[PDB]
RNA sequence: GUCUACGGCCAUACCACCCUGAACGCGCCCGAUCUCGUCUGAUCUCGGAAGCUAAGCAGGGUCGGGCCUGGUUAGUACUUGGAUGGGAGACCGCCUGGGAAUACCGGGUGCUGUAGGCUU
RNA sequence: UGGGGCGGUACACCUGUCAAACGGUAACGCAGGUGUCCUAAGGCGAGCUCAGGGAGGACAGAAACCUCCCGUGGAGCAGAAGGGCAAAAGCUCGCUUGAUCUUGAUUUUCAGUACGAAUACAGACCGUGAAAGCGGGGCCUCACGAUCCUUCUGACCUUUUGGGUUUUAAGCAGGAGGUGUCAGAAAAGUUACCACAGGGAUAACUGGCUUGUGGCGGCCAAGCGUUCAUAGCGACGUCGCUUUUUGAUCCUUCGAUGUCGGCUCUUCCUAUCAUUGUGAAGCAGAAUUCACCAAGCGUUGGAUUGUUCACCCACUAAUAGG
RNA sequence: UGUGAUUUCUGCCCAGUGCUCUGAAUGUCAAAGUGAAGAAAUUCAAUGAAGCGCGGGUAAACGGCGGGAGUAACUAUGAC
RNA sequence: AAGACUAAUCGAACCAUCUAGUAGCUGGUUCCCUCCGAAGUUUCCCUCAGGAUAGCUGGCGCUCUCGCACACGCAGUUUUAUCCGGUAAAGCGAAUGAUUAGAGGUCUUGGGGCCGAAACGAUCUCAACCUAUUCUCAAACUUUAAAUGGGUAAGAAGCCCGGCUCGCUGGCGUGAGCCGGGCGUGGAAUGGAGUGCCUAGUGGGCCACUUUUGGUAAGCAGAACUGG
C-alpha cells in the first residue's frame, strides 16, 4: 500500500482565490522591541 | 555480459565520469588515439578528409577500435605504411550503468560497465592527414569504416593545411614570411607585440 | 483553456467574451502588453469610416452602470459636457485624433458587441504571416470590419 | 574532563565575585514519607499486582554533570548547583596539561 | 528529503568574489542610517554574527530600530499566500543605502521649483511623467548615392 | 612642479630589469650612561648628527608579463509564448520578442580630501 | 515497506548535489556523518609566520641540526563536508575564569505552537589591556528530551486547620534523575483443528503494455576452405522482428472465472521434415548441402518415469515446430 | 514412567540443564524480638529460618558424541 | 488416544438473562423549484482503510461610497528608475581534477639493454618528469555570463518655516518627541472597497505540452509550471 508524498500541484488557485492580500499598513506604528535606554527619555520629555 | 547498444544509444541521463564518487569500473577497449607515421612536419601531409556527425547520440569505445582498424588495414593495402596519419578526435569519459535481475524493483542503481562518447552535431569523430595524389583512397577507407557506427554520418574535404587551422591558399605565402614556424607535427603562429630580442633571433 | 497573466490582460482591456472590441491608444505600455496577448486577439490601424460604422449601428453607453442606447445627444452631454463633448462628432473627433480627453470618452462606450464573420476566417490558430488572422494586420483590419458588423 | 576545585564566581546573597570551593554533586535517599511514596503504598497494597509503569528502554550512556559551589566567607556559607555538558569521563584537580614536552 | 540547517544552500551566496577577500573596506560603517530609511539586504559571509537568513537575501525594507551596532529592519514574507512582516536584528556590515527612490526625491524638487518659479508665467506647464509616444514623421536625404543592395547568400558546409 | 603626517576608492596603483633625483624633507648612518628587551643593542627602546644617494622612496623606459576597457567572435550559441508544421524516432525548421562568452586585433598604465613645508 | 517475511532505517538530527539562477520542492534516489571531545582547543593583550622548492655547511646518508633566497595561502583552525581567515580566526608567551547572576523582545522548523539552537539590547558583578575597546563558551553551519514522581539549593519566606510553641509534611522559584518508536504505552511465540468484519487500496493462473534474457533474421567483410572474401562458413562491430521461454509491472477479478499431466476430438498458422514443379555446388553416377512457389495429404509401435522436457530399442517416404 | 515377543547386543560425555545428599562451618537472607540516641513519632546497630550461592553423586534422566599437513624402490592409496 | 464421544451440535454442549454487548469496517437512508458552489494539500498522533490543525466553501451581518458636481483605496497587469541570483551556453594557452601526440630538457633516478671498462663518452627510451604548443572532458569544477524570473519606489502618513521638553549623547553639539502656521492633480490602462462571527463536506487522486530523477523499456515508479 504505496501513496503520494508530496504536492503543490493546485495551491495558487486556492491562494488566489480569496486573494493575496499585502498587510494594512498605519500611522502611528507601535513600539514593541526598541531600545529600553531610548523609549525611557521619550516618556520624561512628555513628562514635562 | 555485453548487451545490445540500442540500449544504450541516445544522450538520457546526465553525465557520470570517473572519479572519487564513480570508482569500480573497468577500463576501456581503446586506447591508441592516432596510427602512421605521426612524426612528419607540416609539409610531407597538406591533405585532410573527415569524418562528420550528424546526430546527438551516443558511440562506444567497441565503435571507435573497430573503425580504426578496419581503416588502417585498407589504408595500408592502398598507399602504404607511412603515407599517412591518423587520428581520432573523441573520448570516452562517460559511463554506463546496468541493473542485472539475476527483489525485483527495489534498489535500483547499476554498476560501472561500460564506457561511451557523446556526440554533437558537426563534431568530428576522425581524421586523415596525407597527401594530393591519394584523394579517393582516402575517401574509400573512411566509407568502410561508417558501417561500424549507428547512425547517420557524412564526410567532406577541409580547406584547411593538413590538422592546422589556416587556410591553404594563405599558409605557404605565409611560412615564407616568418609568421608561422613549423615546430613538429603542427606549427606556431606569432604576433607583433613581445619583445624584439624574437624579432633579432628571428631575421637572423 | 486559458493561462492566469493572460486572462487578466484580456479584463484589463474589457474583453471578456468573444468577438468584443474596444479602441486603445499606443505607446510602450501598451504595445508590450499586446505582444503578451498576440495569439488570442487580432489588431489593426483603424480609417475614419469604420469609426463611424461602430458608433452609429453598435454603440452604446454606459451609464449608472447600466447599457443604454446612443438615440439622443441629451444624454452624452448629460455625461460628458464638462470637456466640451455634447454630441457624437465630438467623440469622434476626439477619438481619432486621440485628444486629451480620450479616457473619458472610451471608458464612457461600452465595448462593442459583434458578430460572426460573414464570409469565413482562414485558420485562428496562426499569426496574419501565415495564413492566420492573429496579430497585427494593420490596415486590412478594416476589410473584417465590413464583415463583421 | 577536567575542573580545578576553586574558582571566583557570583555569590547570590553577598553581591560579589568571591572564591568558591567545589565538589561533585550525588543523590540521596527517597525518605519514605513523602506523599508520593505513601500514595503508591496504599495503592500497591492489597490484591492486583502492578499499579503504575516501569521504565525499560534504555538509550543513553551518560549523564549531565553538576556540580556544587561554596562559598569561602564564613557568615555567608552560601551554596548553589551549576551545570556542565556530558561526558564519560570526569576528574577535579588533575593535571596541568604540560607543553613542549617528551612523551617516553 | 531535505534538511532544515540555516545555511544549506549558500556555497556561492556566502561566499565573496573573486579577488575581494580580505579585510573590510571601512566606509561600510562611517555611513548613517537614521529612522525611516529604505534598506537593501546582502549577507557578508566573512563575519558570521548578526547575518540574516536566507529567505532575505535580495530583499529590501525600511528602519525601526537603531542599536550600537546593527538596525532593525521590516521586511514582507510570502509564505502560503498570506503576506507578513517581519522585524528582523541585522548588523550593519550586511546592508546598504539603496537609489530606489533618489529619483523620486530629484522630481518632486526640481517639481516644487519648477512650479514655483515660472508660476507668474500663466501656464500650468507638464508636471508628471509620460510614456513613449510614437516617433515623429519626418524626411529622410539620399544625398545622391543610390542605397546598396542585398541578397543572400550559398550555403557551404563549412565544418 | 613636488614632498611629509593622516587617509578614501583598493593592480589604469602589481611583477621583473634599466636611467635620472636641484631645495625642503624622508632614510641610511654613530654609539649603549640612564628607560626597555634581547643566547647576541641584529630586531625593539634610548641618546645623537661625521658622512651618503649605493639602496629604500619619487618620477621615467620596455614592438614587456598581468590588469582596465573597446572591437571581432555574432544577431552566432541559447531562450519566453505558438501552430491539426516536417519526421519512423532522434531531432530540425519557421512566427512573435530577448540576446552571451573564448580565441584574434586595438588603446590606457593611479585618481583624489584635510593640515603643513620647498620651489625666494 | 514496488504483495508480506527475512534484510535495511529512508522512524530525531547535519554538508554537498538532484532542484529547472529568489525562496520551497519527492522516491528502499547519489556520496558521507552524529549520540562525542576541551581548565584549554574558552576569554583579553603582545610578538611572529604556513605548505613546499632551491643553494650551501665536520661524521650527515633520500630524511636529524644551522643559515640565506622564492613562497596569495598551494598549511593549519578536534571530528563529515562546505564556506571564511595573513603584522588572522593560525604558532608561541603573560594574566585569568563572560562556560557567572536577571527580566523581557526577535529569528530558525512552523499552525505561525513547543523543545533545542542562535541574534541584537538593558540592569549588575567582573577579567584583560596604555587606552579605544572586547568577552555573558568552542570561527559559522548538527551534537539533544514534556506532564506525574523523587532528590538538592534558596528566603530569620507563607500554610499545617479551636488557639499557641518545637519537630515533620505540603507549598513557591531554579538545576539534575528519561523516555533513540527522539511532541514521549509498562509487553514473547506458535496454529495443517482454527474463527470473524472487510479487501482486487495487496499477492499466487489467463488476458493486456514492455522484450532485458530466450528464439529467428539482415548489413559491411579480417580469416577458413592447399589455391579461392562471398559453393558453403564467418571474427571485431551494427540494424531489427516474434511472443510457443523466464522476468519487470499490478490495469480487470477476493458476495468465488473449479488449480499439473495423460485419454479424447476439431480447426488454424509456417519460421517446409518428407511428397509435386524448379534453380545452385568444392553437383561425374548414387547419397548430401543452400534456396524459391507452396500448408494439399502425412509425421507411428513400445521399456523407464506422475510427468511436461529427457533417453534407448524397432519399423518407416518421414518419424518437423506451434 | 519409558521401550515393545524370542535370539544376539546395549559403546564414551556430569562441561550445559534438571534431580538429589549434607551443612553451622561460610556469604547472602523477611516479619516479630533485643539494645542505644531523641521531648515522642523515628532512626541506628547487633542478631539471623528456609531458599539462592559453596561442594559431592547420577546418562535403560533431557540429551550430545571434531579438524589440517607430510608419508611405502612405476603410479595411486596411505597402515605411520 | 483419533484432540475422539458427551441427544443429527464439541480445539470447550445446550437454555434463559446480563444485551439494543462493541465495531476507525461493508450494505442501505422516503416531495418539488430557485441560488451559491469544492477537495484529494501543510504540521502532529504505536499515525498509513482513521482523527485533530490551517487551507478550499456557505450563511448572517455591520462601517464606509459612488454620476449625488463633486475621492480615496485595490490589482497572478505593463512602463521609468534600482537591487538579487551563478541555471542554460561557454572555458581550461585561467585555478581543482582527468587525458592524447609530438618539437626544444642525458633537467634527472636506473636499465630486457645500447657501441664499449663503463660514466652525465655517446645514445635512446621508458613510470614519471623543465619550456612553448596541441586533440578531448565535468550533477557533486569554474574565471566569465543570459532569456524567463523575485523584491522596493512612483507624494497630504509629503515638503517647508518658527518655537518648546529631555536622568539620553556631549568641544560647542546631535537625536527623538510636542506645538503653531504655509503650500493639493504627481506614469499607463481597470473596477465599489473593508471588516467580524458561526460553519459544513474534504484530508485515496488522475492526464497533456515543456523541464526532469531511477530503470533496457513501460498504458512503470517519483517530482516542478500552467491548463483540464
Ligand atoms: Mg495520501
Ligand atoms: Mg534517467
Ligand atoms: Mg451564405
Ligand atoms: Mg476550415
Ligand atoms: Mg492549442
Ligand atoms: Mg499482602
Ligand atoms: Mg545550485
Ligand atoms: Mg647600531
Ligand atoms: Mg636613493
Ligand atoms: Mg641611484
Ligand atoms: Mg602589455
Ligand atoms: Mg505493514
Ligand atoms: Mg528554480
Ligand atoms: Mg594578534
Ligand atoms: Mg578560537
Ligand atoms: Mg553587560
Ligand atoms: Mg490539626
Ligand atoms: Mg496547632
Ligand atoms: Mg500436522
Ligand atoms: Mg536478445
Ligand atoms: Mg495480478
Ligand atoms: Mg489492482
Ligand atoms: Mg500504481
Ligand atoms: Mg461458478
Ligand atoms: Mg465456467
Ligand atoms: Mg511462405
Ligand atoms: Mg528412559
Ligand atoms: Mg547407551
Ligand atoms: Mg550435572
Ligand atoms: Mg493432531
Ligand atoms: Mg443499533
Ligand atoms: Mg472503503
Ligand atoms: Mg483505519
Ligand atoms: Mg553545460
Ligand atoms: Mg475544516
Ligand atoms: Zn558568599
Amino acid at each position: 500500500a504505496k501513496s503520494k508524498n508530496h504536492t503543490t500541484h493546485n495551491q495558487s488557485r486556492k491562494w488566489h482565490r480569496n486573494g493575496i492580500k499585502k498587510p494594512r499598513s498605519q500611522r502611528y506604528e507601535s513600539l514593541k522591541g526598541v531600545d529600553p535606554k531610548f523609549l525611557r527619555n521619550m516618556r520624561f520629555a512628555k513628562k514635562h | 555480459g555485453r548487451r545490445p547498444a540500442r540500449c544504450y544509444r541516445y544522450c538520457k541521463n546526465k553525465p557520470y565520469p570517473k572519479s572519487r564518487f564513480c570508482r569500480g569500473v573497468p577500463d576501456a577497449k581503446i586506447r591508441i588515439f592516432d596510427l602512421g607515421r605521426k612524426k612528419a612536419k607540416v609539409d610531407e601531409f597538406p591533405l585532410c578528409g573527415h569524418m562528420v556527425s550528424d546526430e546527438y547520440e551516443q558511440l562506444s569505445s567497441e565503435a571507435l577500435e573497430a573503425a580504426r582498424i578496419c581503416a588502417n588495414k585498407y589504408m595500408v593495402k592502398s598507399c602504404g605504411k607511412d603515407g599517412f596519419h591518423i587520428r581520432v578526435r573523441l573520448h570516452p569519459f562517460h559511463v554506463i550503468r546496468i541493473n542485472k535481475m539475476l527483489t525485483g524493483m527495489r534498489g535500483a542503481f547499476g554498476k560501472p560497465q561500460g564506457t561511451v562518447a557523446r556526440v554533437h552535431i558537426g563534431q568530428v569523430i576522425m581524421s586523415i592527414r596525407t597527401k594530393l595524389q591519394n584523394k579517393e583512397h582516402v575517401v574509400e577507407a573512411l566509407r568502410r569504416a561508417k558501417f561500424k557506427f549507428p547512425g547517420r554520418q557524412k564526410i567532406h574535404i577541409s580547406k584547411k593545411w593538413g590538422f592546422t587551422k589556416f587556410n591553404a591558399d594563405e599558409f605557404e605565402d605565409m611560412v615564407a614570411e616568418k609568421r608561422l614556424i613549423p615546430d613538429g607535427c603542427g606549427v606556431k603562429y606569432i604576433p607583433n607585440r613581445g619583445p624584439l630580442d624574437k624579432w633579432r633571433a628571428l631575421h637572423s | 483553456g486559458v493561462s492566469p497573466k493572460v486572462r487578466k490582460v484580456l479584463q484589463l482591456l474589457r474583453l471578456r467574451q468573444i468577438f468584443n472590441g474596444t479602441f486603445v491608444k499606443l505607446n510602450k505600455a501598451s504595445i508590450n502588453m499586446l505582444r503578451i496577448v498576440e495569439p488570442y486577439i487580432a489588431w489593426g490601424y483603424p480609417n475614419l469610416k469604420s469609426v463611424n460604422e461602430l458608433i452609429y449601428k453598435r454603440g452604446y453607453g454606459k451609464i449608472n452602470k447600466k447599457r443604454i442606447a446612443l438615440t439622443d445627444n441629451a444624454l452624452i452631454a448629460r455625461s460628458l459636457g464638462k470637456y466640451g463633448i455634447i454630441c457624437m462628432e465630438d467623440l469622434i473627433h476626439e477619438i481619432y485624433t486621440v485628444g486629451k480627453r480620450f479616457k473619458e470618452a472610451n471608458n464612457f462606450l461600452w465595448p462593442f458587441k459583434l458578430s460572426s464573420p460573414r464570409g469565413g476566417m482562414k485558420k485562428k490558430t496562426t499569426h496574419f504571416v501565415e495564413g492566420e488572422d492573429a496579430g497585427n494586420r494593420e490596415d486590412q483590419i478594416n476589410r473584417l470590419i465590413r464583415r463583421m458588423n | 574532563v577536567n575542573v580545578p576545585k576553586t574558582r571566583r564566581t557570583f555569590c547570590k546573597k553577598c553581591g560579589k565575585h568571591q572564591p568558591h570551593k567545589v565538589t561533585q554533586y550525588k543523590k540521596g535517599k527517597d525518605s519514605l514519607y513523602a506523599q508520593g511514596k505513601r500514595r503508591y503504598d496504599r495503592k500497591q497494597s492489597g490484591y492486583g499486582g502492578q499499579t503504575k509503569p516501569i521504565f525499560r528502554k534504555k538509550a543513553k550512556t551518560t549523564k549531565k554533570i553538576v556540580l556544587r559551589l561554596e562559598c569561602v566567607e564564613p557568615n555567608c556559607r552560601s551554596k548553589r548547583m551549576l551545570a556542565i555538558k556530558r561526558c564519560k569521563h570526569f576528574e577535579l584537580g588533575g593535571d596541568k596539561k604540560r607543553k613542549g614536552q617528551v612523551i617516553q | 528529503t531535505n534538511t532544515k540547517g540555516k545555511r544549506r544552500g549558500t556555497r556561492y551566496m556566502f561566499s565573496r568574489p573573486f579577488r575581494k577577500h580580505g579585510v573590510v573596506p571601512l566606509a561600510t560603517y562611517m555611513r548613517i542610517y537614521k529612522k525611516g530609511d529604505i534598506v537593501d539586504i546582502k549577507g557578508m559571509g566573512t563575519v558570521q554574527k548578526g547575518m540574516p537568513h536566507k529567505c532575505y537575501h535580495g530583499k529590501t525594507g525600511r528602519v525601526y530600530n537603531v542599536t550600537q551596532h546593527a538596525v532593525g529592519i521590516v521586511v514582507n514574507k510570502q509564505v502560503k499566500g498570506k503576506i507578513l512582516a517581519k522585524r528582523i536584528n541585522v548588523r550593519i556590515e550586511h546592508i546598504k543605502h539603496s537609489k530606489s527612490r533618489d529619483s523620486f526625491l530629484k522630481r518632486v524638487k526640481e517639481n516644487d521649483q519648477k512650479k514655483k518659479e515660472a508660476k507668474e508665467k500663466g501656464t500650468w506647464v507638464q508636471l508628471k511623467r509620460q510614456p513613449a509616444p510614437p516617433r515623429e514623421a519626418h524626411f529622410v536625404r539620399t544625398n545622391g548615392k543610390e542605397p546598396e543592395l542585398l541578397e543572400p547568400i550559398p550555403y557551404e558546409f563549412m565544418a
